């Protein structure tokens, strides 16, 4: 939910 | 015969058997006794060799590789002593905006996250946390909770 890794 | 991963090892200091997962980075006393999809939390602490270096705790991340690691072993003892929890620390300390969910990343299947992240993921157990995991984003925990 913020790019790198959910 | 033992679960994915575990092997037997003693002791340096007692001599005592005990058993440690080469998936996971977990390990125990007790001799240890798959899904689509899996649902962790995590607590990632960052260093000067991340990807990205850094998070919304700090602009630019500092910290050795090595520092990092001691930190990871420093909340792993703490929740293991049950001093503090899983959840508190993930809030206070993990280098990624879902320590707002208690560190929480939600369910996920193969394909989705860091190859070692996934690893240690579907090899443990639900309630099962894991010892440091490394992946390019930094130093994980992971707790699985589903």
């Amino acid at each position: 939910q913020a790019s790198t890794p959910r | 015969k033992l679960p994915p991963g575990w092997e037997k090892a003693m002791s340096r200091s007692s001599g005592r058997v005990y058993y440690f997962n080469h998936i996971t980075n977990a390990s125990q006393w007790e001799r240890p006794s798959e899904p689509a999809r899996v649902r962790c939390s995590h607590l990632l602490v960052k260093h000067s060799q991340s990807r990205r270096p850094s998070s919304w705790r700090q602009e630019k991340i500092t910290r050795t590789k090595e520092e990092a690691l001691e930190l990871i072993n420093g909340y792993i003892q703490k929740i293991k002593s049950g001093e503090e929890d899983f959840e508190s620390l993930a809030s206070q300390f993990s280098d990624c905006s879902s320590a707002k969910a208690r560190g929480d990343l939600g369910a996920f299947s193969r394909g989705q996250m860091q190859k070692p992240f996934e690893d240690a993921s579907f090899a443990l157990r639900t309630g099962e946390m894991s010892g440091p995991v490394f992946t390019d984003s930094g130093i994980h925990i992971i707790l699985r909770t589903e």
